[PDB]
């Protein structure tokens, strides 16, 4: 979205408040997490607390991986409920792109106010607290919309494109779930036909080798900021522990079936954070059910059984699908009865334009004939 | 929000002079847009006429600008110097004379390193002026 | 669909082809330019006599002490500097008028 | 590349195309230099400057 | 009018996928085509099979 | 301006082919489901014997 | 007929390019041009073949107009500029650009005179700049 | 042919032998530019650009220029 004058104003009168809701919202997601930590450090495995070390096969560069330094915690229910791990989402994407600012802030001394001023005629990179009625909130909703459909594309492009032109599946099975995985979110993608895609793509890229120009384009599409981007693993360890946050509270709610008592904003806020139901839609809450039923198909069973989710690169593919409009057609059909080149008519036919009409054109068969004849003609002479 | 990072945001209509752009598109279009207008990288065209009416035009400007504005001060240095060392001093000449000392420059420059020495040696016993005859 | 090359304008691209894109070359080519211009932007009048005029130095004329002079002139005039100050001359005032009516 | 275009067959199709036809001319123009700098260069009347010997480019250079 | 083309073919290229050529994809799609009548019943009968069974 | 325009002129015509089989794949999947469903229903001769014994006979 | 152009070839010969299975073959044998159709499509042989297609009056059964709700989709977005567009916008910079070019190649090949000239007629011989100014204590 | 380096470009046969011979040819509807047509000088009869200009015109027209750049000093010479 571009800045305007609006929003300018909108945000200059809403930031102070803006402020004290995010300190008081820090305040909240810091108790919040530090439960959550605790959880972690006492009953998580010995390699998700120790950091287990996984290098990649060709520069053993470290990487998160996502069987051993990603776990779920089944009985995070007891100590944490489901809003509150929302609400540490959220509030872990304001605090990204606050601190963000702030550091720019600090590094730049004062000459960042007019950066400021950009900032706060968009609403892209601003907190949530800095809507303080339900009109804002829409705008800012429409705003990170806008940014997901500018940038998850890119990213889709770039798995499919690498992977077809590198490798093929190995199987027709496999052959249908690569193909139907990059559809267009006007069709609804069958998530069991979809699934061995992960499996496939595990052969081909898992989430430990990730390359840093598709995880800057997965940041853009997960309105994470990325500059400065720097190595990979900072972004990286974002993108790790949101979708682990998610997971948990996705295990939380398919465990207790919460999004069938969920209400219906709470239930377009929940598939709105996994990427799935964009607000401009308008979606109903059949729509919304349909696609977390689709979401919690494509985790599997497995995903209860053992807290093992599939390969998380085709899953942000696939849930980023919904974001990936049908290509833009406008004007009438009556439009192409017109004409490109008429320009170029008053400049006519040179003899190389002449000729080349006379030879291919609808006598280019008797042209043909007769210069065959001629050379054969000519041929025979001249032995 | 001051300037647009779009190239959407127009900043005049669109049938601003259409029939100049039009007309010259169609000069650029109608010998280049062609099967057999291959390009090398882009830099070598596969149609004919188009080398054939570059190079010329290219050699000609090449050489007007070569012979009005670098060598002209090779040729000045030479009649300032033969000629009294001050540009007052050749302009004491008429202009027959300066022409013809041009043609001789020109003539050393045609010889080159293939051609007769006497044209700057000078052979003992020659009575014409030597390096110190203005000093 | 969105394109840096397509939908952003020529500034804006040209700083994410050179951050985003090639930023070690263009790193690379920032330090060559100040190596550059930190050593090799300096020209001695020797050196232009030398290889600094196409046909060669016009000795009759001296262009370069003429710029030389001009220079001198206006940083004297404008910075109101006394030359007949001993620091320059190496001698008093006194002494410069003795010389001055000795020669 | 090279591949295509008007070709004519002989001097006389050169007027064919405007683009032979100024190649044509261009050519004209280079071949009859020629002659011209013969005639110019090789004059009767053409004298060697008397002060050639005052000064060269060999003495400048070396 | 052919928007997908468009946009497939630019994302590519702004991604640094600058070939042009895609052996794999079209060994997988290269002998799709549309099946014959005696293809179809064969087809229905077997899926009639299966759905017996 | 002049590269990456050469390069997706170029690959346009890949793109197209491989959407048209892509499309044509859809179609081909679409009839290859379609079959016949031939419902049984209760034959009436054990109607009719029905009746036949309510009757006593 | 008219004289306009078509599909670009890059003048290469379809029947023997890498990508020649996306080029539509014709009853002939001879691959098009283009990703259409083509009934009269031909190859030249230069020093390399390359292959052309010469546009002509057909008459082709004309299905009848659709719809616009089955074919026009309304996801444009501020940033999105049509091909259309981006042409007219490059055809009317690149004829700026082709004038300002023009100007500079004339002033450059037959107004503008070299620096440093031995007879000091034409050019400038060069000049200091950021002399200091109004600072007598640095002297 | 070749002029030069540039080569008159040679439409390949795309009728087989049978098929050609089949053919009837009818040179009424061929336009009157190309009649007789020849592969080896296929644009004898085309017309001329400007009517009564020749090619050695042009030739003609280019040596005198080059006679007046060389030779326009020696009849209207300047000082320097
Ligand atoms: C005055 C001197 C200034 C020096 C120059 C500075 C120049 C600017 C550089 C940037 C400096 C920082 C700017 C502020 C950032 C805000 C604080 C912060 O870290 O936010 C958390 C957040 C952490 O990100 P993450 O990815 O979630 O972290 C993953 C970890 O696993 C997270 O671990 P976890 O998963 O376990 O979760 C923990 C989480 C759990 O907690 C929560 O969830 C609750 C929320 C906690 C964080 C709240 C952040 C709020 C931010 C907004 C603040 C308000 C802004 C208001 C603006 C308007 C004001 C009018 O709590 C944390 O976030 C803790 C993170 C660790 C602490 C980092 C701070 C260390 C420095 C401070 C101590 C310095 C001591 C000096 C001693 C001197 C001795 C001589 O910070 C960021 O977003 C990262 C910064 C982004 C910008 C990067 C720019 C480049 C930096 C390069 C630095 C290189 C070294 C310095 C030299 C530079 C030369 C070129
Ligand atoms: C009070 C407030 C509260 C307190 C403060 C709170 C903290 C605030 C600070 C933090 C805020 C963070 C968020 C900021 C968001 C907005 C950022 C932004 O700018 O967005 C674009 C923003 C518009 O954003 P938007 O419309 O909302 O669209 C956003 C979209 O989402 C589009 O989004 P996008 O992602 O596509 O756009 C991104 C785009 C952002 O960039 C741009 O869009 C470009 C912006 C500039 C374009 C300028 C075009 C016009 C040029 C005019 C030229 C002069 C004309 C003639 C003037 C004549 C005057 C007489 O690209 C980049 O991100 C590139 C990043 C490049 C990084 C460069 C790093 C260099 C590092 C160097 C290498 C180091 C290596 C290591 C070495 C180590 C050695 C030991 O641009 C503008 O508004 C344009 C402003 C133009 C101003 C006028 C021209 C310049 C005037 C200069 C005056 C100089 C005066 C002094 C002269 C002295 C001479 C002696
Ligand atoms: C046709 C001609 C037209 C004109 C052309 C003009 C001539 C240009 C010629 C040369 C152009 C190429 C130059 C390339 C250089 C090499 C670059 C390179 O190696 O980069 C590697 C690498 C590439 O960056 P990346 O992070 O991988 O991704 C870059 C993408 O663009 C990220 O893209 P993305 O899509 O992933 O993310 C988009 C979005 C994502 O959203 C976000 O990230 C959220 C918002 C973030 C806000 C910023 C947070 C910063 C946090 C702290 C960073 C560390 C600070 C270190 C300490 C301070 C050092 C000064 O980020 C933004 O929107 C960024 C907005 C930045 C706006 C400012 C852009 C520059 C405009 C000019 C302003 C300054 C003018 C000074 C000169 C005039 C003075 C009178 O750079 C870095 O790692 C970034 C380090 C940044 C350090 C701070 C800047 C150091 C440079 C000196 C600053 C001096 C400030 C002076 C202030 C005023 C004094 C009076
Ligand atoms: C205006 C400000 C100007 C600032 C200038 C200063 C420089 C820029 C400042 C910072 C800018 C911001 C961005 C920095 C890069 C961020 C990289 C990143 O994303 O890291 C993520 C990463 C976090 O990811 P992680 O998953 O937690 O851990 C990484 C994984 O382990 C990764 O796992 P892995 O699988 O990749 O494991 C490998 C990993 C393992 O390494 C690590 O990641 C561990 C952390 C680094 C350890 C480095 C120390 C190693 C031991 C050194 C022993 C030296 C003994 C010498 C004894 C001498 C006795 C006489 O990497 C390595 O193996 C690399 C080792 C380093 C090799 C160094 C080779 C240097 C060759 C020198 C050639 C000759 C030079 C010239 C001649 C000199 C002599 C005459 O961050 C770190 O691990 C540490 C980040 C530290 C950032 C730099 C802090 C800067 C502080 C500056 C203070 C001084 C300021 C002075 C100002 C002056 C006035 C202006
Ligand atoms: C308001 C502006 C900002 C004010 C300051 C803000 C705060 C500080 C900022 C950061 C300061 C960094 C300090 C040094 C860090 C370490 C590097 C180092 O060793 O530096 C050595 C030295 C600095 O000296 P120093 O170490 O501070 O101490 C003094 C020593 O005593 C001297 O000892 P030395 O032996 O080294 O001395 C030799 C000489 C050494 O000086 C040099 O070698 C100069 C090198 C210049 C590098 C420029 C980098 C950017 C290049 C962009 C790509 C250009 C491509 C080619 C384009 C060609 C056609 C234009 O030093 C000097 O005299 C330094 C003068 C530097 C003047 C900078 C003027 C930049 C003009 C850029 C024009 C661009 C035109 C584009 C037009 C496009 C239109 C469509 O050179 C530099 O640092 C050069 C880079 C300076 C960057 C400044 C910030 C960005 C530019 C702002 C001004 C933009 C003006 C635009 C005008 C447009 C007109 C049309
Ligand atoms: C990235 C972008 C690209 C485009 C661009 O921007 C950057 O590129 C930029 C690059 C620019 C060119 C750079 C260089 C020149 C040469 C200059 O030529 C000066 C000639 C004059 C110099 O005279 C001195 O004037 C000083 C004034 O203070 C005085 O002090 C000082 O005493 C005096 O000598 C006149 O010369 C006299 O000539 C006469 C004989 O003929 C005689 O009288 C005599 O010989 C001599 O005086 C004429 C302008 C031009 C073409 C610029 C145009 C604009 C650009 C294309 C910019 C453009 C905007
Ligand atoms: C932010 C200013 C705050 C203070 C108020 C200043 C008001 C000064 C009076 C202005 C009167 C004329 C205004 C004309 C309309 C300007 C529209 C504009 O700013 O558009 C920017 C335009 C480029 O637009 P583009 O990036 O393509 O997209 C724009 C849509 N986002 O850019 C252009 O095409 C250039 C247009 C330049 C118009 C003049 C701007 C002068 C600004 C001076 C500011 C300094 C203070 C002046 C105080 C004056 C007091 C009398």
């Amino acid at each position: 979205m571009q800045g305007s004058w609006s929003v300018l104003k909108k945000n200059c009168s809403n930031f102070f408040p803006g402020l004290l809701a995010f300190a008081q919202q820090t305040q909240e997601a810091y108790g919040i997490w530090l439960r959550i930590y605790n959880r972690q450090q006492k009953y998580g495995p010995t390699d998700f607390v120790e950091q287990s070390e996984t290098f990649s096969p060709d520069y053993h560069k470290r990487f998160h991986s996502q069987d051993k330094n990603m776990w779920v915690d089944k009985e995070l229910c007891t100590e944490v409920s489901q809003k509150e791990v929302a609400r540490l989402m959220t509030y872990k994407l304001d605090m990204w792109r606050m601190a963000h600012c702030a550091g720019a802030l600090l590094a730049t001394g004062g000459y960042a106010i007019p950066f400021g001023l950009f900032w706060l005629a968009n609403d892209t990179w601003v907190p949530s607290s800095f809507n303080l009625t339900g009109e804002e909130l829409r705008a800012w909703r429409e705003a990170q919309d806008l940014y997901r459909y500018r940038s998850a594309p890119s990213y889709l492009t770039d798995t499919k494109w690498h992977f077809d032109f590198h490798a093929y599946p190995w199987n027709e099975t496999q052959e249908r779930a690569w193909d139907d995985l990059f559809e267009k979110n006007d069709v609804r993608r069958d998530p069991k036909v979809v699934r061995p895609a992960a499996e496939m793509y595990d052969g081909f890229i898992k989430f430990e080798l990730i390359r840093r120009k598709s995880l800057r384009h997965l940041c853009r599409s997960m309105n994470i900021p990325t500059f400065p981007m720097l190595a990979r693993l900072c972004n990286g360890t974002r993108v790790r522990d949101y979708w682990n946050l998610a997971w948990c509270e996705d295990y939380m709610v398919i465990t207790q079936r919460l999004h069938e008592s969920m209400t219906d904003e709470e239930l377009y806020d929940y598939a709105w954070r996994r990427y799935l139901a964009p607000y401009d839609k308008n979606l109903n809450r059949e729509q919304l059910m349909e696609r977390v039923e689709d979401y919690f198909e494509f985790l599997g069973p497995d995903f209860v059984a053992h807290g093992k989710a599939p390969n998380l690169v085709i899953l942000t593919n696939y849930v980023l699908g919904y974001y990936n409009d049908p290509a833009y057609l406008e004007g009438d059909i009556s439009e192409l009865d017109k004409n490109d080149y008429d320009h170029l008519a008053s400049w006519g036919k040179d003899a190389f334009l002449r000729r080349l009409e006379f030879e291919n054109g609808p006598l280019r068969d008797q042209v043909e004939a007769h210069t065959q004849r001629l050379l054969a003609e000519r041929a025979a002479i001249a032995k | 929000v001051l300037f647009s990072t779009y190239r959407s945001s127009r900043l005049v209509s669109k049938e601003f002079l259409h029939g100049p752009v039009m007309r010259f598109r169609a000069l650029g279009e109608y010998y280049f847009q062609r099967a057999w207008n291959g390009t090398l990288n882009w830099a070598l065209p596969g149609e004919y006429r188009l080398y054939a009416v570059m190079i010329p035009f290219i050699y000609f400007y090449h050489r007007w600008h070569n012979d009005h504005t670098l060598d002209r001060d090779h040729v000045e240095k030479a009649m300032i110097m033969r000629w009294g060392g001050t540009l007052e001093d050749v302009r004491k000449l008429s202009a027959k004379d300066q022409l013809r000392v041009r043609c001789f420059t020109d003539i050393e420059k045609l010889y080159s390193a293939y051609g007769p020495k006497d044209t700057y040696l000078q052979p003992p016993g020659d009575t014409l002026p030597g390096k110190d005859f203005y000093r | 669909v969105y394109t840096r090359w397509k939908c952003d304008r020529l500034p804006v691209f040209q700083l994410k082809l050179f951050t985003q894109e090639y930023p070690m070359h263009a790193a690379v080519g920032i330090f060559t330019i100040i190596f550059l211009w930190k050593h090799m932007s300096h020209c001695s009048e020797e050196t232009e006599r030398k290889y600094g005029w196409w046909a060669g130095y016009p000795y009759w004329r001296d262009p370069i002490a003429r710029r030389n002079e001009t220079k001198y002139k206006q940083m004297i005039i404008n910075n109101d500097v006394d030359i007949t100050h001993p620091k320059w001359t190496g001698c008093s005032v006194e002494q410069l008028e003795e010389l001055s009516r000795v020669v | 590349m090279l591949l295509g275009g008007f070709v004519p067959r002989r001097f006389s199709q050169f007027n064919r195309d405007p683009c032979w036809m100024f190649f044509i001319f261009s050519v004209g123009f280079w071949l009859g230099e020629y002659p011209a700098m013969m005639i110019k260069y090789n004059a009767r009347d053409l004298v060697y400057d008397p002060h050639r010997y005052v000064w060269s480019h060999h003495d400048d250079h070396h | 009018w052919c928007p997908e083309v468009r946009d497939r073919a630019e994302l590519e290229v702004d991604i640094t996928g600058w070939q042009w050529w895609s052996p794999l994809e079209e060994r997988r799609l290269l002998p799709v085509r549309l099946r014959s009548v005696n293809e179809v019943r064969e087809i229905m009968s077997k899926t009639q099979a299966k759905k017996s069974a | 301006d002049i590269m990456v325009p050469s390069f997706v002129y170029n690959k346009l015509p890949v793109i197209h082919f491989l959407q048209e089989k892509r499309a044509e794949q859809k179609l081909r999947r679409v009839l290859d489901e379609t079959y016949t469903e031939w419902t049984e229903e209760l034959d009436q001769a054990h109607v009719t014997d029905a009746i036949t014994r309510s009757l006593n006979i | 007929v008219g004289n306009g152009p078509t599909f670009s070839t890059g003048g290469e010969c379809m029947n023997t390019c890498d990508i020649q299975n996306a080029f539509p073959m014709n009853d002939r044998g001879v691959r098009s041009s283009s990703p259409f159709q083509e009934p009269n499509t031909a190859i030249y042989d230069s020093y390399l073949a390359w292959t052309y297609f010469q546009p002509m009056d057909v008459h082709i059964e004309k299905l009848p107009a659709p719809e616009a709700k089955y074919y026009q989709r309304h996801t444009k977005k501020p940033w999105d500029v049509s091909s259309t567009e981006l042409t007219e916008i490059q055809s009317r910079k690149k004829y700026f650009q082709t004038l300002g070019y023009l100007v500079a190649f004339i002033y450059l090949y037959f107004l503008m005179p070299k620096e440093k000239s031995f007879s000091g007629l034409s050019g400038p011989d060069g000049h200091w700049i950021m002399l200091p100014k109004g600072r007598p204590e640095l002297f | 042919y070749n002029m030069l380096v540039f080569r008159d470009p040679k439409r390949r046969p795309q009728l087989s032998e049978e098929e050609r011979a089949k053919v009837v040819v009818n040179q009424a509807e061929w336009p009157e530019e190309f009649k007789d047509f020849d592969p080896d000088d296929p644009y004898k009869n085309s017309p001329e650009i400007i009517k009564g200009m020749s090619s050695w015109n042009l030739f003609l027209w280019g040596v005198e220029c080059a006679f007046i750049y060389q030779f326009y000093e020696l009849v209207f010479p300047k000082s320097i």
